[PDB]
């Protein structure tokens, strides 16, 4: 589930197999790559369900976002983070899952 | 007829996350 | 008759393992 | 009726204990 590339000004990205549960032991990568000057916003939509833990932030499965030297996350749980204004035109999204659990995953739209 | 008895208890929960790293050494 | 209802949840997972050593202390 | 389905996995384990203190620094 790596090398997913999005080059249109707007689009939709999901965890593998969404809206069904994502696969175990996944290390997925997604790239949004736009021309210079564009500034991408990421906004989650629909159900957001990434395995979490009640005491510790995201120790099992997580989504992380990187743009240049900027890093957001990790994120997990039953509620998506607030929309992310990346202020950037080229973004990498990483999604890791461990070897157990049944959770639905995530869906986001991006725009610039 | 009547419903059967409860199923068996499920499998144990998954292992806890590893503990945090220790603190820095003494001076 | 109909199947019984699902069993109770399994037992809580095991305590996580100890963390790794801390980094080196100060000079 | 027959017994029900097994129950769901239990809750996750607790966070592990902290790791040991790091090695000492420069003297
Ligand atoms: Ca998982």
């Amino acid at each position: 589930c790596s090398g997913n590339l999005f080059t249109q000004r707007t689009g939709t990205i999901t965890s593998p197999d969404y809206p069904n549960p994502y696969p175990k032991s996944s290390e997925c990568s997604y790239t949004i790559d736009l021309e210079e000057g564009f500034m991408v916003t990421l906004q989650f939509e629909d159900i957001f369900d990434i395995e979490d833990h009640p005491e510790v932030p995201c120790p099992y499965d997580y989504i992380k976002i990187k743009a240049g030297s900027k890093v957001w996350g990790p994120f997990c749980g039953e509620k998506s983070p607030e929309p992310i204004s990346t202020q950037s035109h080229s973004i990498q999204i990483l999604f890791r899952s461990d070897n157990s659990g049944e959770n639905r995953g995530w869906r986001l739209s991006y725009r610039a | 007829g009547p419903p059967g008895p409860p199923g068996p208890p499920g499998p144990p929960g998954k292992l806890g996350p590893p503990g945090p790293p220790g603190p820095p050494g003494p001076p």
